[PDB]
């Protein structure tokens, strides 16, 4: 049939009843249909209206769901440190110094009658391909993902077993996908006020509770192979056709975090954990993945909580309540990487803030059309 | 570190209910004995055997309540509520009372020796009344907080019950008050009446004749004896408690070891009266 | 559930036992033998108590001859067959029964002899003559038939060690529980009670001189007591371990077993006072 | 090679310290109180040797007036500061070695009592009244001048201990070598001479009674004597820990400390006789 | 089958051996000679049994005077040599074997004493002077040669233990087991043999006084046996678990050998015990 790119917004279906899943979107029966299609379309995973409808609805469900008190306008030794160290369940570790929530939700986007989403299903995918050999079209599309944070990418649907880096044409932009066989996951633990069995204030058999001084520090711990995903996704970097750098060489290679005084955003592990958003110093994490001999090589971060955070879509601030009290956790998989990545002498992959990028990697390949 | 652990050891929980049944056997036997031979047979002749009778009495409440807390030692409180309320009360009672006439005998003992000549009706008196409107209704009165909060607790398939404090600073200040009425004022109170006998007995080197107080002095010198380990426990125990001293979990275990042991080796003042009665000195 | 977790290294008491048994053996073989052949076969006895006293050192006399045997068992793994077994257990139980069973007599001889003072001689007579027999030794043999039946020796991981073997732990609880009885609480009740109305008719006399005989007979009474109480406490312990009450404590049941191995070693010092009571008054 | 690794956190010991400090801080308060009370102040006495009796009861006063800066320091770690250490370590030194010198003192006045018997009684009231505060009490300050500078307190782990600090160990195991020669060597042959030359001319005697004062002499040397040599042998084995000898054991070396703790604490019982051969004659 | 399993802490052993070592050195050294000042040379004698306790005194002041090389083994390691190692284990033998014969000469003298106090005079005159030389230090000089020749210092790693090394180990348990013969089986026959004849004719006697001074005696070799004792069924258990009779407790034979130093410590508390009971009676 013949087909046109066409600007109407379409409808969500999604799994989730809360309060925004239901609202705004339909109930999802998990007709999800594709038929290959031997055409060839142009798919852009940046200039996609999908994409930027993906985004704006996330960021809507995120203004809902968490409410900000006040929005605002423009006007040496290595200690590898599990979940069962001592240290661990008292949260008294050598950490940083001082300076509603919605529940796995998870919708698809349905095309409205007359209308198709073509998913461009061509391997070599770097965000984007001009001639698309392997069209599919599906009226349903899969299943996306609404977590928002920098640095990274959890509870994602489209990590594969290989990695692929998505990469935009005009700037340095990079979407990096991640490998599933290595079982990158991630945990976070915030112990609060740790109690004792029940008060027994006597005379004889007295107990006392350990009340946490510390409400500002969390630790996440972060395992998997990911040695041998760094080497996977340098080696995908080196055999990237837009690498200008030494493709025989992946010690040019480097990984990189923002300067000093650029936004928190960007140098921070900007991520929620379960209503409360944590602000990580992956210093440690970053001399335990580059293997900087003579520093502190660590497998988790000392997490700071704020209570205020930057809006990420648009310009202002968001300032919430402060934590509550109790056990705080979060528990994901970690999917996909966004950085920015620099060609040169020597190659350097710096860690950028762009949350949209995610959804934009989720969306890429869809496309809708008007029949 | 995670908390505070709380465990006795099984050598107290054997040996401890040992010593409860010695001191229970002898002390009923001879409270008993003293009893039927002095409140029944009238054979009072002297004083003191009116003050060593309410000694004997106060004894053998505690005493006939002593098994409860040696099968306490060793299994769990199924008895009820109002049972332990029983013999905490009547612990604390003996406990606070006890004190009461083993500070009376030693200001009788002064009022006789010093006071020889103008003191023969008012010895009668506090041999009639002044014990009794002056060391019961006080004992008495320290019993409310008990009778108050006192509560039994189900702690992990362990029935225990014990005087349930809202807070720490009850229980801190509690034991400082068990302190100053156990230990302090009748400590300055008995040495001060027997300082003054002594001084005045150095006085009254001319005459031997009066030689009864010997066993006065190995009461009280055996009495303080059996109970110092005990207080000087809660002492250890209350400093801990308030945050003045800090050691972590193996002090305060070591506390509740060395608490449990000294309740059995300062128990042993049940058995003071009857042995005393039975050596005449 | 765990069944057993049976513990049976027990390093220390392996020399402490038979320290005690050699001690206790040599002072029993040497002052038992010596006390009879000065009472009984010289016919040196002039008061009424030393018949019974005798008799309790010729019972004591043929427990220390069989302790080499205890001795031997408690130290190294015994060889000596199941009739020996069966012999070393019954003269054990019967020493056992006859002891309490002629402290029960020897007090109510004390009581007789104190309450009815003038008419009762004969009384006294063929109370040491006649039915002594039947009050104490063939109640002794007759509660002794289980242990002929129920003594043998087992087939171990070569151990050989031979127990008192019964078919089932309610049988052991029944059993246990009637050597409780038999052993400490009614001749218990017959002693202190006989003694305490003894003492309260002590208080009609005068400060009469018939008390300077009753010091030794009761710190006869009061050292055994004294020696058998923690013995049978330990006993009652277990016991009520039996029956799933304490059943938590599996190494605390442990701890009871080498502690009642302990005391039941401390609990055999009832030879050694016997002679040294004679050597003493 | 590890030199000390003090890191041992001894529970036991921190319990046993306080209650021994405070019983025989409370038996130093009484006893001496009323020993001083009866001979300082009524003038009561009647021989020579009761003025000995005097100065040492307050030298003992001195130690336990203070005695319990050494309980809180068991207890916890010093917050007094480090003026109170000094003055404590000072007044430590004079009683530990004035004792000493007033135990040969008086050794030597029961030696010209017995001996010379007829031509020294000016030599007996010389050494009663004049020279015996230039021979025990002033000397015993000539040998805490270094004791003066040399104590001081430290700057740990928010502990700030309170113990003498030296800049090498050739002074530290010369003044524990000079601590064993003061206690041990040359008044212990003083009084090993002086005893053998009474003992022997003791029985030159026709059954006198003048055996009976030198008992209660000999009693509180040889009680002296025996509450202290553990402490002594326990820090002369700590001497002979350095000085490049016997390095084979650090468990060994902590345990050695730990014995020097206990020791010391039994140590004190020094405080303890001086009233006690007074109470009983 | 683990051969030797051997121990290296010996922590507690090494503190506590020299503490009893120096105790029991200096009160031997201080009442031996004191007593030999007295009765040996100012010949207050009077009696026949003071004869033997004299002769019983100068073994034992020849054992005191080597126990410090005893007590620098206990805290250290040998760094005299051989000749002095060949010295102190010969007299240590002579000491051992000396003071068990001396006492069956004290119970042989008092069965002549008693039984033969008509016609024995002048064999008990010849008793006391000539023949008891021939019978016990001959006998002690012809056992020890097999310890004169035995008594080598191996040249260990860094220990140099001095102990009676042997070609194999069947001349150590029958040494052992001749060294358990010669210290009990025919002198402690001889002895209760001797002392029940004494008994036994004593009753003959209408309440005479002639067994006053006989006590002492009998507390002179209870007591001995009392601290000998533990040490000898020590040495026998080790010989029992030696010949492979008991063969699975090799942390037992350490646990033996640990007991077998402590009560050797505590057995040699029988220097102590001959002067303390002349100074009682």
């Amino acid at each position: 049939p013949a087909w046109r790119n066409a600007s109407i917004p379409l409808f969500c279906a999604t799994k989730n009843r809360d309060t925004w899943g239901t609202i705004q979107c339909l109930p999802d029966n998990d007709d999800y249909q594709e038929i290959a299609l031997n055409v060839t379309e142009a798919f852009d995973a940046w200039n996609n209206t999908v994409t930027e409808q993906a985004v704006e609805d996330v960021w809507n469900l995120f203004e809902t769901s968490i409410k900000p008190c006040v929005k605002l306008t423009p006007l040496q030794n290595i200690t590898i440190i599990n979940d069962t160290s001592p240290c661990v369940r008292a949260d008294n570790c050598t950490g940083l110094k001082e300076e509603h929530y919605w529940d796995a939700m998870r919708f698809r986007y349905c095309a409205p009658p007359g209308f198709a989403l073509l998913r461009c299903n061509d391997t070599n995918y770097s965000g984007f391909a001009p001639n698309c050999s392997k069209v599919v079209a599906a009226t349903c599309t899969r299943m996306m993902e609404t977590q928002s944070s920098t640095w990274f990418g959890f509870n994602g649907t489209r990590a594969e077993n290989r990695t692929y880096i998505y990469w935009h044409g005009k700037n340095n932009r990079t979407i990096i996908s991640l490998n599933n066989f290595y079982n990158l996951t991630m945990h976070c633990k915030r112990p609060g006020n740790k109690t004792v069995l029940p008060i027994m204030s006597g005379f004889k058999f007295h107990s006392k509770p350990v009340i946490n001084k510390k409400p500002r520090q969390a630790w996440c711990w972060f395992k998997g192979e990911w040695k041998e995903a760094m080497q996977e996704v340098k080696e995908t970097l080196a055999k990237h056709p837009r690498y200008k750098g030494n493709r025989s060489r992946t010690e040019n290679i480097k990984f990189k975090a923002p300067g000093r005084g650029s936004d928190p955003e960007a140098a921070y592990m900007w991520t929620n954990c379960r209503g409360e958003f944590l602000y990580c110093n992956m210093t440690w994490f970053l001399n335990w993945v580059d293997n900087r001999t003579g520093q502190k090589q660590r497998n988790y971060a000392p997490c700071h909580i704020r209570q205020i955070i930057n809006t990420w879509h648009r310009v202002g601030k968001n300032v919430y309540l402060p934590p509550r009290e109790g056990e705080l956790t979060c528990n994901s998989t970690v999917t996909s990487i966004i950085a920015n990545i620099d060609t040169g002498d020597q190659t350097d992959i710096t860690f950028s803030a762009e949350v949209a990028e995610l959804y934009r990697l989720e969306l890429g390949d869809y496309k809708l059309v008007e029949i | 570190e995670p908390c505070f652990r709380e465990e006795n050891a099984n050598f107290n929980k054997i040996f401890l209910p040992t010593i409860y049944s010695i001191i229970f056997l002898t002390g009923i036997v001879g409270n008993g004995l003293v009893i039927l031979v002095m409140g029944y047979q009238k054979k009072l002749r002297s004083m003191t055997d009116k003050y060593r009778l309410h000694l004997s009495v106060a004894d053998l409440l505690f005493v006939i309540t002593l098994p409860f807390w040696a099968v306490d030692a060793v299994a769990n409180w199924y008895f009820g509520n109002f049972l332990c309320k029983a013999v905490h009360v009547i612990y604390t009672v003996n406990l606070y009372s006890s004190v009461l006439i083993l500070a009376f005998i030693s200001l009788d003992r002064y009022l006789a020796i010093v006071h020889a000549t103008n003191s023969q009706r008012p010895r009668k008196l506090l041999a009639e009344k002044v014990v009794y409107v002056g060391v019961w209704i006080p004992a008495l009165l320290l019993t409310i907080p008990d009778f108050i909060f006192a509560n039994v607790s189900e702690a992990d398939d362990r029935y225990i019950c014990d005087r349930f404090y809202p807070n720490d600073l009850w229980v801190v200040v509690f034991q400082f008050q068990h302190i100053m009425v156990g230990l302090i004022l009748p400590g300055i109170v008995i040495l001060s009446c027997y300082c003054i006998i002594i001084s005045k007995l150095s006085h009254s080197k001319g005459h031997q004749k009066r030689k009864a107080l010997k066993t006065t002095v190995i009461l009280i010198l055996a009495f303080f004896a059996c109970w110092l380990p005990y207080y000087i426990g809660i002492s250890i125990d209350s400093f801990i408690l308030l945050e003045i001293i800090k050691q972590g979990c193996e002090f305060e275990n070591t506390v509740h070891k060395w608490i449990s042991i000294t309740e059995a080796l300062a128990f042993f003042h049940c058995c003071l009266n009857p042995i005393l009665y039975a050596f005449l000195g």
